[PDB]
């Protein structure tokens, strides 16, 4: 349908930012788990797969005793900006929605 | 030498400045931590969007 073309990048965007979002949730949750790697995904070339998961190791910046890479303030950031993002895609969805819609009501 | 007995060993200075320094030394890693835990606890707010 030409009507899933037009939205699939932006609902694909919005199901990847969910998806680092979760990821990154869990790299939150077992921040204390000893030998636990912090795991993320590329969001760029993910979302150029999915539109044409692999979980990418996160580089550790300082060594701990207990093996844990998950560094606080990181995740942390990256958590804060992706929930924006997930706020940005679903404003843009929704305005090319209510576009769409405007354009049929009368 | 048959006739006296030997006694311990201990130092008293030794033992005075290694309090001393035991002491501080707790202190400072105490304060420390607290530091620590401040700043964290500051910085989990970024968390709210």
């Amino acid at each position: 349908d030409r009507l899933d073309a037009a939205l699939r990048f932006q609902q694909e965007a919005l199901n990847l930012r969910a998806q680092r979002q979760e990821i990154l949730a869990a790299n939150i949750a077992n921040a204390d788990t000893p030998g636990y790697q912090a795991r993320d995904i590329d969001f760029a070339s993910e979302l150029k797969k999915v539109m044409v998961v692999d979980l990418l190791y996160r580089v550790p910046d300082q060594p701990s005793l207990d093996g844990n890479t998950v560094d606080m303030d990181r995740e942390r950031t990256q958590f804060a900006d992706n929930s924006l993002k997930y706020q940005m895609g679903l404003t843009v969805l929704g305005s090319q929605l209510k576009g769409m819609m405007n354009v049929l009501q009368g | 030498m048959s006739g006296v007995l030997e006694g311990s060993n201990v130092k008293p200075v030794e033992a005075m400045t290694d309090m001393i320094a035991n002491a501080r030394r707790f202190e400072m890693q105490m304060k420390v931590i607290t530091s620590v835990d401040e700043n964290e606890g500051r910085a989990n707010q970024l968390l709210s969007m």
